[PDB]
RNA sequence: AGCUGGAGAUACGCUUUGACUCGGGGAUGUCCGAAUGGGGAAACCCACCUCGUAAGAGGUAUCCGCAAGGAUGGGAACUCAGGGAACUGAAACAUCUCAGUACCUGAAGGAGAAGAAAGAGAAUUCGAUUCCGUUAGUAGCGGCGAGCGAACCCGGAUCAGCCC
RNA sequence: UGUAGGCGAACGAGCCCUGAGUAGGUCGUUGUUCGUGAAACGAUGACUGAAUCCGCGCGGACCACCGCGCAAGGCUAAAUACUCCCAGUGACCGAUAGCGCAUAGUACCGUGAGGGAAAGGUGAAAAGAACCCCGGGAGGGGAGUGAAAGAGAACCUGAAACC
RNA sequence: CAGGUGAGCUAAGCAUGACCAGGUUGAAACCCCCGGGGGCGGAGGACCGAACCGGUGCCUGCUGAAACAGUCUCGGAUGAGU
RNA sequence: CAGUCCGCGGAGAAGCCAUACCGGAAGGAGUGGUGGAGCCGACUGAAGUGCGGAUGCCGGCAUGAGUAACGAUAAAAGAAGUGAGAAUCUUCUUCGCCGUAAGGACAAGGGUUCCUGGGGAAGGGUCGUCCGCCCAGGGAAAGUCGGGACCUAAGGUGAGGCCGAACGGCGCAGCCGAUGGACAGCAGGUCAAGAUUCCUGCACCGAUCAUGUGGAGUGAUGGAGGGACGCAUUACGCUAUCCAAUGCCAAGCUAUGGCUAUGCUGGUUGGUACGCUCAAGGGCGAUCGGGUCAGAAAAUCUACCGGUCUGCCUCAGACGUAUCGGGAGCCGAAGUUGGAAACGCGACGGUGCCAAGAAAAGCUUCUAAACGUUGAAACAUGAUUGCCCGUACCGCAAACCGACACAGGUGUCCGAGUGUCAAUGCACUAAGGCGCGCGAGAGAACCCUCGUUAAGGAACUUUGCAAUCUCACCCCGUAACUUCGGAAGAAGGGGUCCCCACGCUGCGUGGGGCGCAGUGAAUAGGCCCAGGCGACUGUUUACCAAAAUCACAGCACUCUGCCAACACGAAC
């Protein structure tokens, strides 16, 4: 229904620096659109979006073993929240 | 010294496109040529 | 009784209340494409109408018809049909041939075509259509040149004639 | 593992009437062997335009006789053609052969329609070389595994040019 | 010979946008003194010269730096322009 | 290869390799050495069956040969680091090179080339510890920028419709289609890597709703206005922006022979809100009424027609107060005076010209129908909503088009200073960016780009081809000829620098000075006489010919009466 959107969290030193600040960025699938996402936010951690922002992004272009191919296109998704911030308590312990 | 290839994406596209190919009887030929010859390209748009 | 695709690699595990794998159906089946809600540079944009809680589901092209319900597109070669070459041979080259070949286009199926005598034919015989052998390079056609070339009889494969 | 033989399924595919704007004709043309030839017949573009059962079409100009046949409404399996696909088979190929491909319509070439490759081999089994030595390596020498390391992954043989 | 593929190079057209340093010359028209002088004005397929557009002459390059260029020199440079 | 025999073979087959043996030859045996799994001999049958050649084909390897080169002559040098290894990688200090670029921003177009950590095979014309290469992991954020959910040009479509052996060719409306019209924010901060997107400050837009004012008229796919447009010149104000100083502010020194600062260096405002502040420039007349014959009809809106009396609106930009930023610097100073000045802004200005210069919606105004006229239009505040696609990096080039880390090309925008009449020119230089990815010697012939040259001066040679010579600005002076415009920069001569006094608004006037020399270096016409051809500007053979070719205004013949002659076309 909408936990089937968010693809995964995004990890990396700025998705952290950021979670500090409150903000909270995943990956959705590239077919998302923002209301949607929004609303799954809204839906999977009951806490209000106020800022909101979307970015498609191609896979890098990888190859192995001679063998040179795509990899999948994500759609990086990141939303800032009202002062009732927080989410799931699932920082970086 | 200007070479033969200038790119440009919408004239690609617009000429040897699948869509453009498909409005005439010949380009459907080429679209079943190319299906039966197998390529794995088929047109400009892939 | 193993399985966990190639794939060869670890970990996580499924299985003797039957796995896997194999045959048979069901059910899901994103978007493009005849594409068909509308647009378009295929796979992407933008809508409307009913369900109406919402997530989600269904409909929204044209042609034939009241109405069911058909049709559009695709298919290697094969079939029929609307058009229809030129090299080439003729030791040149116009008629001729190359040839109704190649090619284009349309219709369709596992085939298609054709078919149930206002016929062949010269015995007052034959008795639908198709195909093979043969008659036979006979007849014949041809700047009577290069060359082009039957049909009947006869022998087989298959043989049903039904309807307005 | 099969083969001969035998069994084998809930669901599964598979035998007075009888056709007219037509028959016929003239003009342009054409098919069967038919190139205007004595050129019949079918076939249609243009203009025309009959007959009914004591009637109509044909028998290769045409006539009489003598024979064959009833047009202008339709449907109709099978024998026939092909082989994208499946099985079987081969005085067919066996890595420059054989399909282009031991796979790939890929790589690559082209704006495009389109063109278009090389191909392979440890060993029985990975037991696929622990460990030591020189070297950042790469490569190599020992040791082992193994029948063979005169097989070691640039892994069957290993000809010739050439060094 | 057939059926296609190509105006993304180049040959033109059309629609629509854009660009052309600076300096020289001083046409009409208009206004005074007698067509001439003065002012004024700012015209041109006008002048010189950058971009830019173009290739005039030599040389170099000639298994190139480059499958047509380079240095220098030269043509235009508000027009039939790029 | 096949059929049938004879057999052989891990105590080892074919194949490969030597070999003095054997038959008349094509050939065939013996033995030895690799090899490690199939194979010889005889008889017969069938063939893709015998190679030195085809500038034959696929393949490998030679010769040229350690030869030519290493891809612009914008040079590089020392220290120090890293490291298995350094001329080349890192850093430091000098050096040199571009600077209307060889700086910056975009569009294309490419697609992870961006950043971090690692790597060293191959790609890098040498090296390589490095890279735009290999590996892995991150970075890419929009209600307001571009596009879309708006509009239309050419063009392409296209129900109906017109045609045509077929496929199809046209074709009104409508629709698509930016290169154009339309439209709401700026200032600042910063990851290693994004920024009008995120964060910070404070704005705007539309939409929905609520509270209230108002408390009723809204007012269409239809009408009307408007949007709506050429070129050259040119007046006035102004900004961006740059110059000066004994203006302010900030920091420290200095020394060489001097200056003790009046010396040196650097800085010297961006946005927003509010003003009885200063302001060029720019726009606009205004209602009452009549007529149906005008806009389909309507209309209180337009058009036509008559009557009726400088002023308004506006801020480009400046100045003040505040505030929020930034700000040289060791957290935060100062922010002055004079000048210069855009193609930008005011504006859709003026004037002249002839070649006579899009459409359409948004938008303003009207009624038709319909909905109401005690829960209107509108306004104010609060709240709520803000979708899709693009954004990294290269982007005059080592990341695009040229098979290459290619001397080539590639559209738009910004592009500082000194000097020089001017300038986007020339020379030096800021910022910024770079030394072009083989080096080091040596100083033969010869070759390429160059500097000077006795005496002579075109003798050279097809030809003065090439290389000189001429060179910018100012004053004086300039012919035959003429279409009276020109030839004309004709020709020819003169000046050019520094200081001082004086006059005028940097010039002129005098004087003095220095050198060989005064546009002192760079850019920067050789000229004349006389022909031929073509009047002229122009155009051409991408890549051996630019001309006397082609076109040109002007002229002439001739046709064509309007579904015009004429052309594209299966086609009434
Ligand atoms: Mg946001
Ligand atoms: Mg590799
Ligand atoms: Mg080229
Ligand atoms: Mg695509
Ligand atoms: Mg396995
Ligand atoms: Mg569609
Ligand atoms: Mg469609
Ligand atoms: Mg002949
Ligand atoms: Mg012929
Ligand atoms: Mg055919
Ligand atoms: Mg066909
Ligand atoms: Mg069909
Ligand atoms: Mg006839
Ligand atoms: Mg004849
Ligand atoms: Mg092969
Ligand atoms: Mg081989
Ligand atoms: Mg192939
Ligand atoms: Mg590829
Ligand atoms: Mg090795
Ligand atoms: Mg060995
Ligand atoms: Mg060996
Ligand atoms: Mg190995
Ligand atoms: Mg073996
Ligand atoms: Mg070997
Ligand atoms: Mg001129
Ligand atoms: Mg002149
Ligand atoms: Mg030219
Ligand atoms: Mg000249
Ligand atoms: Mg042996
Ligand atoms: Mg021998
Ligand atoms: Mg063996
Ligand atoms: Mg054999
Ligand atoms: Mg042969
Ligand atoms: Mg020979
Ligand atoms: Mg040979
Ligand atoms: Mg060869
Ligand atoms: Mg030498
Ligand atoms: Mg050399
Ligand atoms: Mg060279
Ligand atoms: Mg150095
Ligand atoms: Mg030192
Ligand atoms: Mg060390
Ligand atoms: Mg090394
Ligand atoms: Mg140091
Ligand atoms: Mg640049
Ligand atoms: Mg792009
Ligand atoms: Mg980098
Ligand atoms: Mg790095
Ligand atoms: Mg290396
Ligand atoms: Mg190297
Ligand atoms: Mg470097
Ligand atoms: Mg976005
Ligand atoms: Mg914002
Ligand atoms: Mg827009
Ligand atoms: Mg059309
Ligand atoms: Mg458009
Ligand atoms: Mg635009
Ligand atoms: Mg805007
Ligand atoms: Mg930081
Ligand atoms: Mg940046
Ligand atoms: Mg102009
Ligand atoms: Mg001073
Ligand atoms: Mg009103
Ligand atoms: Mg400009
Ligand atoms: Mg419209
Ligand atoms: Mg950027
Ligand atoms: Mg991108
Ligand atoms: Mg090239
Ligand atoms: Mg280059
Ligand atoms: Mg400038
Ligand atoms: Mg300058
Ligand atoms: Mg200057
Ligand atoms: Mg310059
Ligand atoms: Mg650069
Ligand atoms: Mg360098
Ligand atoms: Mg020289
Ligand atoms: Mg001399
Ligand atoms: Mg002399
Ligand atoms: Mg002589
Ligand atoms: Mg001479
Ligand atoms: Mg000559
Ligand atoms: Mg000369
Ligand atoms: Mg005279
Ligand atoms: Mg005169
Ligand atoms: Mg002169
Ligand atoms: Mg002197
Ligand atoms: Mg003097
Ligand atoms: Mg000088
Ligand atoms: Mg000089
Ligand atoms: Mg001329
Ligand atoms: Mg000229
Ligand atoms: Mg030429
Ligand atoms: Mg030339
Ligand atoms: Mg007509």
């Amino acid at each position: 229904s909408h936990y089937d959107i968010l693809q995964a969290p995004v990890i990396s030193e700025k998705a952290y620096s950021a979670m500090e600040r409150g903000v909270y960025s995943f990956w959705v699938s590239p077919k998302a659109t923002k209301t949607e996402i929004k609303d799954a936010i809204q839906q999977a951690f009951g806490v209000r979006v106020i800022g909101i922002s979307t970015m498609n992004v191609p896979g890098k272009r990888k190859r192995v073993g001679r063998f040179i191919g795509q990899r999948n296109d994500r759609k990086k998704a990141i939303v800032r929240l009202a002062e009732g911030q927080s989410i799931e308590a699932l920082a970086g312990q | 010294m200007k070479r033969t290839y200038q790119p440009n994406n919408r004239k690609r596209a617009k000429t040897h496109g699948f869509r453009a190919r498909m409005k005439t009887k010949s380009g459907r030929n080429i679209l079943a040529r190319r299906r039966a010859k197998g390529r794995h390209q088929l047109t400009v748009s892939d």
